[PDB]
């Protein structure tokens, strides 16, 4: 039983994390996940901090997709204050939301086909930056979501490399489908972790790729009748499989009904840039509201206690990969060395929502 | 306020040492070659531009940095002790970044645990930002003409046990 | 609520504070019975808890580490949110985990003990997840000074 | 004929291998774009230009940043409404260039640029004058080094 | 390919400044600031990428003003100036010269490049090293421009 | 796991047999590797001061279970009395590193 | 509408503030004992934080605190 | 006990100078005007190229002199 160190620059290269384990030869058996390596205190710097101030703090919880934090930071004072946003922002606020989420599983996917290359999926990254400099103009530190929609207007270079986006990447995807059908070492070395099922899923804390692991079609925005979603077209992932595979298929499928939403929302132009803008500052009220949002890796949360001040007097947040990390003490049991590394590339989690 | 350093003179004055001085530390100017060190949002430049912890000299910072990660980084300077220098590449290795007020579980920068040649912008520039940050440190390594091997310990300790209460 | 007038009426303290915002419901409930209202409201269509709230009003006086806890499953969508309100003081921290039945609460009520101080119970590993083991106070409650750390200041 | 049974999943794997050969060969051939170093729109949020007689009073640089950076010494002269503004030092290793008083000036003397080569060898020397901050930083044409970068285009193809 | 050609050291000790025109090509501008520090002088370096007032800054002590974060006041204070308290960076006598290494040629107005050639020539202890806004060979001209 | 330090500049804890500079294995002997960078001027008389400060420091600050937390206060307040040591001149500093960053600000005018 | 006005140094002792976690670090030793943290704002609790230690505040009642005087101190 | 050959100069001398001298900065050169204009064969055959012709570049590794003017501009330093 010798220990692993696990040491601050892994093999691998998707944050700074500690699992030592007692490792009895080559299976590891228990599991001991130490925390706290990125860690910022966003919760008592966010109660010392208005909204227009501590809406630059959200960068570092998920900057592999950075409009899924502040558009439900947004999306907290728009329902708290019920202020209406206009139909158009919205819906472009979709679009961005789910090419944010595009994004996110794209560079999922990037480290860890390179794990187990970089200008495979750079070639399609380059055009992905370039949509978020024609979108807001910043590569993924974006500063554009206020309560009346998004900061700027759309220029006219964007909605056409939009229009150009569709036929630019679901072509290289679906080329990028039929390589776990086609090579075999993906149906060799990463098949079959993964084991558990619905009913567990549902009973442990699960949500986002590891719920629609086991078919289940789960999914908060379908449920809590959010941004017209069943308006578009919708496939939410009841694929079964269960294993690693199953969740490689849920997050194509998971790509590729953004795609759809996106492409049906490409011609859908239904509507000024911020509605409801008086004056430069306002506060917030006192209410019990939990807001939360479709994630990524499941049910992102902001939980707010007000103050009727310029600082909320409770600022919890709930992250969708956090509560995703339990799991691993119960899907480390049976595995090996070579298998962590596809364990803590399928629970997709960066550390900066971890910590925060 | 400063010290005085020797500043005898310079014994390798021949042509051929000064030559080969120019050429190693052109050289040295020219292989970077960093361990990456990622894991935070300066990562997402190492797609656009090894894992023996001892081995390459010339790591850049590319990390935010906390207190608990602190330990592990001094023991990684440890193993990257005499030759070369780290490059600040994240407010949070220059200033503490955007919690430079209330954070207490994070560093004000590693300019007070790891002497840092280069200061950058910070959070995340475009992909040649990091190519003009190793040409500046070339620059700043051609500069150097290896100090003429000029070498000095402290060695303070005390041999009274401590007032020690362990667990 | 609903429950609180069907289920947990049959002699259990469910006592209201009326609706919250959206759809939610805030009942407070004392942690002496903490574990036994766990199982009853698991057992009752119940099951899916998410955002475990540890709320700071009244520093130095009330502390709540309240839930959301909703009826979500795989076919059907009934969403039934609710908020268990359990609460505790400074003098008395002592509070019931749920991670004997609800085993995935490692995390939550670690971060709980770890940025409040709340003493549990029927626990398997509860340490300091975000700060050292060596880490003597709690940030998140507004009674608390940062001492003098200089990493703490830029200088 | 176990055995056989390995073979053929090596025959399997060795279709997939040629596939995914085929496939990076393929993709060994991404020759046009080639991004790399020199040897985007305005809003790109790098070094913000400041402009010094525009910058009159209300103080909303030092009260809507997320740190409050901005120091600036200011003295009430009588009967004119001036408040003498001196040394607008801003550190750009405080500054985050997160934008906020950017678009939320009164006076909009505030606006950003496009350059962001302020890699420096000092954090003391990032203490930044207002002289220094109403520098225009390039012309990104006039080199004789960087072409037309594919802003508008894409896979162009055309330097060769 | 290396000069090895000492006229770059003839040049800041005849005219004492010269802009260094080189590329971004590695560090190949080092090696004529390295033969001045062997020949026993000590050089300091400066940036004009976000230098401004510079006849302000390296004399009559530019002030400091500590960045507060919110919480300290102003206190503003008088730091000591760039070149002045370099002049009382030389704690021996073997010491000729001070050499000024500056690397930003781009957002240096003319007339403040020729306002800092001015403190080249205003004592004798000072070398001004500017840039030369990145030829593509090593050219050294004089400050003829400015 | 082994190293249990609060290493910083100037200031390294390092409770380990370590009589010399040569590292190993690990005890109650708390080795102060003072200025590791080469950062400061660090004459040995005010070494010696720093050091025997250190050690009253570390003599009335005991009692208490002696765990990390007592080395991050230790070690910031021994920080505190570098700062004030090196700000009324007793400690200079070095000018013969590669970097001289002026880690506690530029002495002024006053 | 408040207890104090918000400005005035606050002394702390050791007995008076017996609630928080004061006496943990027997002997560190802290620094907002003495007239460090200045009233930033007021509610029965006021807000707290020293005028050069950058940290994070914190909400005390009006009793536990004490206004001491307007003595800053900085360098 | 052969000596096939029996010559005493210029033999492989001058297929050594000439292999150093001619051949370098023509490979450099067609590494140059073909960096984009190449199929991936082409690349393929450059690479195998290059990698054959390897010592003859030390004497053209530190000399660069026409490869830079993207333009008609003026030397205006
Ligand atoms: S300064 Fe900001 S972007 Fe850069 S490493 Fe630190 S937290 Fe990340
Ligand atoms: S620049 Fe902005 S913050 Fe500064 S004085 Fe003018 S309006 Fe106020
Ligand atoms: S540039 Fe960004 S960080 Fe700096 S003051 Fe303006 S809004 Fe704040």
């Amino acid at each position: 039983l010798m220990i692993v160190n696990m040491g601050p620059h892994h093999p691998s290269m998707h944050g700074v994390l500690r699992l030592i384990v007692t490792l009895d030869g080559e299976d590891v058996v228990d599991c001991e996940p130490i925390l706290g390596y990125l860690h910022r205190g966003m919760e008592k710097i966010a109660e010392n901090r208005a909204i227009i101030q501590y809406l630059p703090y959200v960068t570092r919880w998920d900057y592999l997709a950075t409009m899924f934090t502040e558009a439900i930071t947004v999306n907290g004072p728009e329902q708290l204050g019920n202020i209406q946003v206009p139909k158009r922002a919205s819906y472009i606020r979709v679009i961005m939301l789910e090419l944010s989420r595009i994004a996110s599983h794209l560079l999922w996917l990037g480290p860890f086909m390179a794990d187990i290359p970089f200008f495979y999926i750079f070639r399609e990254r380059e055009f992905v930056y370039d949509l978020f400099e024609a979108a807001t103009g910043m590569r993924m530190m974006h500063n554009f979501f206020r309560i009346g929609g998004i900061a700027a207007d759309l220029p006219y270079g964007w909605i056409d490399k939009c229009l150009d986006f569709c036929d630019y990447f679901l072509t290289e995807v679906v080329e990028y489908q039929k390589l776990i059908t086609r090579n075999p070492i993906f149906l060799e070395r990463v098949e079959g972790v993964g084991i558990i099922g619905g009913e567990e899923a549902i009973n442990w804390g699960l949500s986002g790729p590891m719920l629609r692991a086991s078919g289940i079609p789960w999914d908060l925005r379908k449920i809590d009748r959010y941004e017209s979603y069943d308006e578009f077209e919708w496939e939410i992932q009841w694929q079964k499989q269960g294993d690693s595979l199953a969740r490689y298929l849920v997050r194509l499928s998971e790509m590729t009904e953004s795609i759809k939403i996106i492409q049906q929302a490409l011609e859908g132009l239904p509507y000024r840039f911020i509605s409801k803008k008086p004056s430069p500052t306002f506060e917030l009220s006192k209410q019990e509201l939990y807001v939360r949002v479709e994630a990524p890796k499941g049910e992102l949360g902001i939980f707010l206690i007000g103050d009727q001040s310029g600082f909320p007097w409770r600022w919890k947040i709930r992250p969708p990969g956090f509560i995703n990390l339990q799991i691993l003490p119960e899907l480390v049991k049976r595995m090996k060395l070579a298998d962590i590394m596809t364990i803590l590339g399928s629970i997709d989690i960066i550390m900066g929502e971890v910590d925060r | 306020s400063i010290k005085f350093p020797i500043l005898d003179r310079t014994t390798k004055n021949s042509v051929i040492s000064t030559t080969l001085n120019d050429l190693s530390n052109w050289s040295r100017l020219s292989s970077l070659w960093p361990l990456l060190y990622g894991t935070s949002c300066c990562f997402i430049e190492f797609a656009s531009l090894r894992s023996s912890p001892r081995q390459a000299d010339l790591i850049l910072t590319a990390g935010t940095v906390t207190m608990k990660m602190a330990p592990s980084l001094v023991r990684l300077y440890e193993q990257m002790p005499e030759p070369k220098y780290v490059i600040a590449m994240g407010a949070c290795t220059i200033t503490g970044g955007m919690f430079s007020t209330d954070s207490y579980s994070t560093v004000r920068g590693v300019d007070k645990l790891i002497p840092v040649d280069v200061y950058l912008p910070g959070c995340p520039p475009k992909p040649e930002a990091v190519i003009d940050a190793i040409t500046k440190l070339r620059k700043k390594i051609a500069r150097e003409i290896y100090k003429d091997r000029i070498r000095r310990c402290f060695t303070t300790n005390h041999k009274f046990f401590v007032v020690r209460s362990p667990h | 609520g609903t429950l609180s007038v069907w289920l947990a009426k049959r002699g259990l303290v469910h006592r209201s504070l009326g609706f919250d915002y959206q759809g939610i419901e805030t009942l407070q409930i004392k942690p002496e019975d903490w574990h036994s209202i766990a199982v009853i409201l698991y057992v009752y269509g119940y099951n899916y808890l998410r955002s475990q709230c540890a709320y700071d009003v009244a520093p130095g006086g009330l502390l709540a580490s309240v839930y959301h806890l909703t009826r979500i499953e795989y076919g059907v969508n009934q969403a039934e949110e609710v908020c268990i309100k359990v609460f505790t003081h400074r003098s008395n921290p002592r509070i019931p985990s749920v991670f004997w039945v609800w085993k995935s609460t490692d995390f939550q009520e670690r971060e709980s003990y770890d940025m409040l101080g709340i003493t549990y119970d029927s626990h398997p590993r509860l340490k300091r997840i975000l700060m050292p083991e060596s880490w003597i106070g709690w940030p998140l409650r507004k009674d608390y000074i940062a001492p003098n750390f200089y990493e703490i200041q830029d200088a | 004929t176990g055995f056989m049974n390995y073979g053929q999943q090596t025959l399997r794997a060795a279709r997939y291998i040629g596939q995914g050969f085929m496939i990076t060969l393929s993709h060994t051939n991404r020759l046009p774009v080639t991004i790399q170093y020199p040897y985007t729109s305005e809003r790109f949020r790098g070094r913000i230009h400041f402009e010094f007689d525009k910058c009159i009073a209300c103080e909303v640089c030092v009260r809507v940043c997320p740190i409050d950076l901005p120091v600036v010494d200011w003295k009430l002269e009588t009967n004119i409404r001036k408040k003498r503004l001196l040394n607008y030092s801003i550190d750009f290793g405080i500054c985050i260039f997160c934008g906020n008083c950017v678009e939320y000036c009164p006076t909009n003397c505030l606006s950003m640029t496009e350059e962001y080569e302020f890699s420096t060898y000092d954090r003391h020397e990032l203490n930044y004058n207002q002289i220094a901050l109403g520098r225009l930083p390039m012309s990104v044409i006039d080199d004789y080094t960087i072409r037309t970068i594919w802003n508008s285009p894409q896979t162009k193809n055309g330097v060769n | 390919v290396k000069p090895d050609i000492g006229q770059w050291l003839q040049d800041v000790e005849e005219h004492k400044a010269i802009a260094i025109y080189a590329p971004h090509e590695g560090g190949y501008e080092g090696r004529y600031l390295n033969r001045l520090k062997m020949q026993g002088y000590y050089f300091l370096d400066i940036s004009a990428r976000g230098l401004g007032d510079p006849e302000t800054t390296l004399l009559k002590n530019y002030p400091v003003c500590p960045a507060h974060l919110g919480k300290q006041p102003i206190a503003r204070w008088y730091y000591p100036p760039e070149v002045d308290y370099r002049l009382a960076a030389l704690p021996p006598s073997a010491k000729g010269l001070v050499v000024w290494v500056l690397e930003a040629k781009v957002l240096s107005k003319s007339e403040l490049q020729f306002l800092a050639l001015l403190p080249s020539l205003r004592p004798n202890v000072r070398v001004i090293a500017e840039c030369g806004n990145w030829r593509k060979f090593v050219w050294k001209p004089l400050a003829e421009i400015a | 796991g082994q190293w249990l330090s609060s290493v910083t500049r100037h200031v390294r804890i390092y409770a380990a047999y370590i009589d010399p500079e040569t590292c190993e294995s690990q005890m109650d002997k708390l080795t102060l590797i003072l200025d590791p960078t080469e950062e400061f001027v660090w004459d040995d008389e005010s070494c010696n001061k720093v050091y025997s400060y250190f050690q009253e420091l570390v003599d009335h600050y005991e009692g208490a279970p002696l765990t990390e937390y007592t080395l991050r206060l230790i070690g910031s307040d021994v920080e505190h009395y570098i700062r004030k040591m090196l700000f009324d001149g007793e400690i200079q500093y070095n000018m013969d590193a590669r970097v001289l960053n002026f880690s506690m600000g530029k002495p002024r005018v006053q | 509408v408040y207890s104090m006005k918000k400005g005035q140094i606050v002394r702390v002792e050791k007995e008076k503030y017996l609630n928080s976690i004061n006496y943990l670090s027997v002997g560190g030793l802290d620094y907002i004992y003495e007239d460090r943290g200045e009233v930033l704002d007021l509610r029965e609790y006021a807000l707290v934080g020293w005028v050069g230690i950058p940290t994070a505040p914190a909400w005390l009642p009006t009793d536990m605190l004490i206004k001491c005087e307007k003595l800053v101190y900085e360098r | 006990n052969q000596q096939e050959l029996s010559s005493v100069v210029l033999d492989i001398g001058i297929i050594s100078v000439w292999y150093f001298l001619v051949m370098p900065p023509i490979i450099m050169n067609w590494l140059r005007v073909r960096w984009y204009r190449r199929k991936f064969f082409e690349m393929y055959l450059q690479f195998m190229f290059v990698f054959m012709f390897f010592p003859g570049l030390l004497l053209w590794a530190p000399f660069l002199n026409f490869r830079k003017f993207p333009r008609d501009p003026n030397m205006k330093n």
